[PDB]
Order: structure tokens, then sequence, then C-alpha cells
């Protein structure tokens, strides 16, 4: 019997989605600097 | 060598040792996780006769 | 590279992009139903 599930490996999904969200949020914040 | 590298051999060896028995907590999932962790604690590196 | 201005440029003209993408998707649908 396996001890851990192969999918959806919550930790990896959290890390990847958080990194993507942080990157796109940083891009949005950068684009808003010249909007003022 | 086949017995040394066998996963089953390591599993039974860890099951029959007091080292694993004293670390059991009575929870089936935790005991299985500990057994799996200690099975990987034995690593067999095959030799190479070319490099002696 | 003024990405900050680029964000405003793409925001202003989003309607044309969406419309032409939908037209391209419709063309692809027609080609798909016209194939074997």
């Amino acid at each position: 019997e396996p001890v851990k599930r192969d999918s959806p490996r919550r930790a990896f999904l959290m890390i990847m989605w958080g990194i993507v969200g942080g990157l796109i949020g940083a891009g949005v914040a950068l684009t808003r600097r010249c909007s003022k | 060598v086949m017995q040394l590298a066998s996963w089953d051999t390591r599993r039974e060896f860890w099951l029959q040792t007091d080292y694993y028995k004293q670390r059991m907590v009575g929870n089936s999932k935790a005991d299985a996780a500990l057994l799996d962790e200690m099975i990987n604690n034995i690593q067999f590196i095959p030799g190479d006769f070319t490099r002696a | 590279l003024d990405i900050r201005g680029l964000f405003r440029t793409l925001w202003a003209g989003k309607l044309w992009i969406i419309g032409m993408g939908l037209a391209f998707a419709l063309i692809a649908l027609a080609y798909t139903f016209f194939a074997r």
C-alpha cells in the first residue's frame, strides 16, 4: 500500500500557483507605476 | 547481491528488528510511513569491475 | 521596453483582439467540420 498519493501533490501545486500569481502580480504592479 | 538489493529483504529485516519496533507509535499510517522511510535508509551501490 | 505602456495599449484595444480571435476560432470550426 502506498504511503502518499501520487496526485495532486497539494504542496507542489500551491508552490507553483503561488509563484505564478506573484509573478503576474509583480508585472501588474510594475505596469501601474507609469499609469499615474 | 540480489537479496541485498531487494526491497522485500529490507522490509522484512526492518520488521524483525527491535530498532523499528521501539519506534512504532501504534498508528498504522504512521508505522507504515516509518517503515517506508527506513527501507530507503539501506542503499545498495553495485560495483564496477572495469574501475576495480 | 515600456511594458507599463504596453499594458494600457493592450487594455484599450482588447475588443478588436477578442473579436478577431473569435472569428479565427469560427474559421477553425468550419475547417474542422469540413475535414475527414
